[PDB]
């Protein structure tokens, strides 16, 4: 995407071209959260 | 006006360690209480500045590469580094930077300039006023076109450092001094540079000339003028819980 | 025995504020509930252990 | 063993100003990742031991 | 509705059993909007930018910087006199509700059917010998005929570019030299002798040579963005600064929502914004007066239900966790909250915990076996 | 293909604004006289 923070995002571009920026940033984000719940989870088997 | 010096002294390229000098701010963000990594052109630690250094009997400005960009220090009294020609060719050529400092103003100025061979400002000393006259101005002989010109203002050795970059069309400067009190090794310690000047220039530039005071019949002033290379290095920078850059570590 | 509870928000986590890129996150569905039931289901373990 | 966040409550004066710099733990919570506090005190621990 | 609601919903079952159940995070609304721009007036020079009597060729393509200045763009996007308007990195929409930094038009002409030649990373003799814009180019480029402004019956040929080079030039590099260049191994120093060539070369503009082959005038803008002292700003007025408040700030472009406070960082000069480690501005320097703010997000945090089974009581209780609730209070309705119910701030059975702020349960000093956890030593149950 | 109800919105417009006509546009038919919604379904036929 072209900034790392939304509202550069939503201050520069309008609703048809800032949802492609925007759909990378949701992609990554979610693909960081499944990673650290996953580790978390194996994490959580082991101190069980 | 425009004359040759009667010095033609050459050789030894004299080197020094540039122990851990610099270091500058990377953008223009705040940050503190962090170790931030970032990828620029740096001086590499510990590398081989060029050193000079004019006596008395001894005068020095070569022609310096600029490849990437360079660090330039000096360690002074009395003013004696006053300016820098940047370029291609230095012949009228092409288009070429001269960045300079007088009596009353620095001066920023793009321009088919015909350059002097051995360029330099000139001064009368002590002339019965017990002061000293900026007065010959031996840089170009011509500057046909130009494309920008900008002006404003003008017991220790005065350290002074500099940080030159040309990328993306735009050239830019840091700067930073102190006041210092050993013989010619650059100082154990740190300092980040913070950023001064941006300059829209759009030139090729392959080399650049330091331009010296005066001080034909003269004296050379007793200041030392160090130049090494920038790269591109990854850098790790602590700033302190002030945001200064208190310590870093060259990645490479 | 155990290692810190963690419950992360994953609409402020991801979309922090914006509206419009809330509307954009309920097109990947449930995900944002699964990951406070497994988070949930780590952060209860802890008390259990 | 020296802690990271126990949970016992934030208050925004806590982390503004100056220890935001120094302190991790407020910039996870303005993320929306926040810390639990265990079900059991180290007290009640400290009582079952 | 209501908490017990919220749960229904989020348990996805008309009936719950008893427990203590996660739901959707409270966060205070901002209570106003905040706008800062420097308070500079003068509307910048874009009319010797477009109304410019003659313009300069390709080969030496003219920079102007444009600083210190007040921009209205609504005033060039809503006029039907450009051919293109096309942006790189912004909206045309949203400049007018933008900050840059520094904005260089740089200015020339080309004929019609080059125009797009001009999009970042094109290629072709005027991309790759006169004028290239950088691969990241943060921007808009704005075309139009010219062919009844400065076009000749016999052909203009003061608008000259370039068709010869030992490589394709650095972005927003110029070259102005002029050395004869070899099209076979010759070392023709002295003139444009056969396969010989002055690299320049000039176009005829005449007023029927054809559609697109005919005159364009280009301005293009490549504004740096966001993320420094600016001086280039948009129309929209500034408002009063105000702190300790959830606001909808925004200073330079820097949108943004939290709670504004009197900042102890020490800025230097060139700084405006200060950062977080998640990227995230968190310290900003007013370009009204110059003083540093804190930016903190305001108040949000994890809301759980508390409940015996719907089959025993409709009764909930409800746990704002990490919260001291001396701010829930003063949270009241009379403005929206992310949780659209409030009737349990209807208060006196409030209780602070470890965990949270505990509302509609009854603290009681005789201790009990854990039915329902709450954190921190806590427990609740459905008891007279 | 089957369609729940069409409708033919019907004007005329002069050339060089054909694209201000696609879905999520902006400039002055496209804000004060016909918008088309973000999320519009359909297609725009014209001629001169
Ligand atoms: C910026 O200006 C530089 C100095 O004029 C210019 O450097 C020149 O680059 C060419 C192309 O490589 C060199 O030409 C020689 O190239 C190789 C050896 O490198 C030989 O095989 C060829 O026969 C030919 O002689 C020039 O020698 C070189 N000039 C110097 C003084 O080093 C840069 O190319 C310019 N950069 C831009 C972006 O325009
Ligand atoms: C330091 O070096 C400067 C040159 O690099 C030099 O600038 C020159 O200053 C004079 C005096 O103002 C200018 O002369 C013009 O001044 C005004 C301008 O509006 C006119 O009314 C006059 O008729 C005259 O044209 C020069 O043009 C200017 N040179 C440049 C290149 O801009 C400083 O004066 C030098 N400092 C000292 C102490 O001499
Ligand atoms: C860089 O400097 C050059 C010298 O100052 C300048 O060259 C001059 O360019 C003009 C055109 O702009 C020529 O003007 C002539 O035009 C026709 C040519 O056939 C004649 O009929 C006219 O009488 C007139 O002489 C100059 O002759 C030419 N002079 C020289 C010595 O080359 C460049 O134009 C400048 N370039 C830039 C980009 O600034
Ligand atoms: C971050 O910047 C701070 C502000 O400059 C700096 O604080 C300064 O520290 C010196 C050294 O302690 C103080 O000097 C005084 O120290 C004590 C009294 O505190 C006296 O015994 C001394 O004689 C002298 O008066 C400065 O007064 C103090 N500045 C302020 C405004 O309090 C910090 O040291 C810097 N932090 C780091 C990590 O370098
Ligand atoms: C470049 O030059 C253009 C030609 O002069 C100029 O266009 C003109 O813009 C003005 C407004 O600044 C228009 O003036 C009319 O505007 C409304 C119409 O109701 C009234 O408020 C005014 O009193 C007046 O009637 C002109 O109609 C318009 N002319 C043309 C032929 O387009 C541009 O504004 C100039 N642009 C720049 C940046 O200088
Ligand atoms: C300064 O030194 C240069 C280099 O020796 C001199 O340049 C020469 O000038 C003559 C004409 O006077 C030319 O024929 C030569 O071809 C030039 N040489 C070079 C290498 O360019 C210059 O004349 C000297 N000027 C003064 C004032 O001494
Ligand atoms: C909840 O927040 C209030 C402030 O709004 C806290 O009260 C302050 O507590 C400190 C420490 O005892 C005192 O210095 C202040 O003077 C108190 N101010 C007021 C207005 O009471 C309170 O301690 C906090 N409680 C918890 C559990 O976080
Ligand atoms: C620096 O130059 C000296 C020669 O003066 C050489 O011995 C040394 O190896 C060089 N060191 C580096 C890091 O280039
Ligand atoms: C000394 O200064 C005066 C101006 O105060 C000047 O007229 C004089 O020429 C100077 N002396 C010399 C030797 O030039
Ligand atoms: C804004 O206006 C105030 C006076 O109300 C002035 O002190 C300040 O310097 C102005 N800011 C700028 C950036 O011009
Ligand atoms: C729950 O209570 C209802 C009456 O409200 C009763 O009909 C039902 O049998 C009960 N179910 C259980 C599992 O206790
Ligand atoms: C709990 O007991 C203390 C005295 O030990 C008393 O002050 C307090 O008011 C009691 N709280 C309740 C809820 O009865």
């Amino acid at each position: 995407a072209i900034s790392s923070v939304l509202n550069d995002i939503l201050s520069r571009l309008d609703k048809v071209e800032a949802e492609v920026q925007i759909d990378r940033l949701i992609t990554g984000r979610l693909q960081s959260l499944q990673t650290y719940v996953t580790q978390q989870l194996i994490r959580a088997a082991e101190i069980r | 006006q425009c004359v040759n010096l009667t010095t033609r002294t050459q050789l030894p390229p004299a080197y020094t360690n540039s122990f851990t000098r610099g270091v500058y701010y990377p953008d223009k963000v705040f940050r503190s209480s962090v170790l931030h990594s970032t990828q620029d052109l740096f001086l590499p630690f510990f590398s081989n500045v060029t050193w000079f250094h004019a006596i008395h009997k001894r005068f020095d400005n070569p022609v310096l590469p600029f490849n990437d960009g360079v660090y330039f220090a000096s360690t002074e009294k009395s003013n004696i580094i006053r300016g820098w020609i940047f370029g291609t060719t230095l012949d009228s050529k092409t288009q070429s930077l001269l960045i300079v400092n007088n009596a009353t103003n620095v001066v920023i100025k793009v321009c088919e300039f015909q350059f002097c061979n051995d360029p330099f400002l000139g001064v009368y000393y002590h002339k019965n006023n017990k002061s000293w006259m900026k007065s010959e101005f031996r840089v170009y002989s011509s500057a046909n076109n130009c494309t920008f010109e900008y002006v404003s203002q003008p017991n220790f050795k005065n350290l002074r450092e500099f940080v030159f970059k040309n990328i993306d069309g735009y050239f830019k400067i840091y700067s930073k001094h102190t006041p210092i009190n050993l013989v010619r090794d650059l100082p154990h310690g740190f300092s980040a540079l913070e950023p001064l000047v941006d300059l829209p220039i759009g030139i090729n530039i392959t080399r650049f000339q330091t331009l010296l005071a005066l001080h034909s019949g003269w004296t050379a002033g007793a200041a030392a003028y160090y130049v090494g290379y920038l790269q591109p290095r990854t850098f790790l920078l602590k700033y302190n819980e002030n945001g200064t850059i208190t310590d870093a570590v060259d990645c490479a | 025995v155990s290692m810190t509870k963690t419950s992360v928000d994953c609409t402020m986590y991801i979309c922090g504020d914006s509206t419009e890129c809330s509307n954009l996150l309920l097109q990947y569905g449930s995900f944002c509930t699964q990951l406070n039931r497994a988070l949930t289901g780590i952060a209860v373990e802890q008390d259990k252990n | 063993v020296t802690l990271a966040d126990a949970g016992f409550i934030k208050q925004y004066g806590d982390c503004l100003g100056d220890i935001a710099a120094r302190d991790l733990i407020c910039a996870q919570k303005f993320n929306g990742l926040t810390v639990l506090p265990p079900l059991l005190t180290d007290e009640m621990i400290a009582q079952y031991t | 509705l209501d908490p017990l609601s919220e749960t229904k919903c989020t348990l996805k079952s008309f009936t719950v059993e008893k427990g203590i159940y996660q739901t959707s995070n409270f966060r205070v609304q901002p209570t106003e909007s905040i706008v800062r721009f420097p308070n500079i007036t003068n509307l910048c020079p874009f009319g010797e930018v477009f109304n410019a009597t003659r313009f300069a060729s390709v080969y030496a393509w003219n920079r102007k910087r444009i600083s210190n200045c007040v921009a209205d763009y609504s005033v060039l996007y809503n006029s039907a006199s450009f051919s293109t308007f096309k942006c790189y990195g912004v909206s045309p929409t949203k400049l007018n509700d933008l900050c840059f930094t520094n904005v260089y038009a740089d200015s020339f002409v080309i004929r019609g059917d080059e125009v797009r030649q001009i999009a970042p990373g094109q290629t072709g003799k005027i991309a790759d010998y006169n004028y290239k814009l950088p691969d990241d180019f943060t921007g808009c480029v704005i075309a139009w005929n010219s062919n009844n402004l400065d076009s000749k019956v016999g052909g203009n040929y003061n608008y000259r570019y370039r068709l010869f080079r030992k490589s394709n030039l650095k972005p927003f590099e110029r070259d102005i030299s002029t050395e004869i260049y070899q099209a076979g191994s010759t070392p023709c120093n002295g003139v444009q002798g056969f396969n010989c060539y002055f690299p320049l070369q000039s176009y005829g503009f005449q007023p029927t040579n054809g559609v697109g082959y005919q005159p364009y005038r280009v301005v293009v803008l490549s504004f740096e963005l966001l993320h420094a002292p600016a001086t280039v700003c948009g129309p929209k007025k500034s408002t009063n600064l105000v702190k300790n408040k959830c606001v909808n700030f925004n200073f330079n472009g820097l949108t943004g929502t939290g709670v504004l406070t009197e900042s102890n960082k020490k800025f230097l000069p060139f700084q405006q914004f200060g950062r977080d480690i998640a990227d995230t501005t968190d310290a900003v320097r007013d370009p009204q007066t110059l003083e540093i703010l804190d930016i903190t997000p305001c108040s949000f945090g994890g809301v759980s239900v508390i409940t015996p089974g719907t089959n025993t009581s409709n009764q909930v209780a409800v746990l704002y966790q990490g919260v001291n609730c001396t701010e829930v209070p003063v949270a009241i309705h009379a403005d929206q909250l992310t949780p659209t119910w409030r009737v349990y701030s209807t208060g006196s059975n409030v209780f602070q915990t470890r965990a949270g702020c505990l509302i509609g349960a009854e603290h009681v000093n005789n201790s009990y076996e854990c039915d329902i956890p709450i954190g921190a030593g806590i427990c609740a149950s459905y008891q007279t």
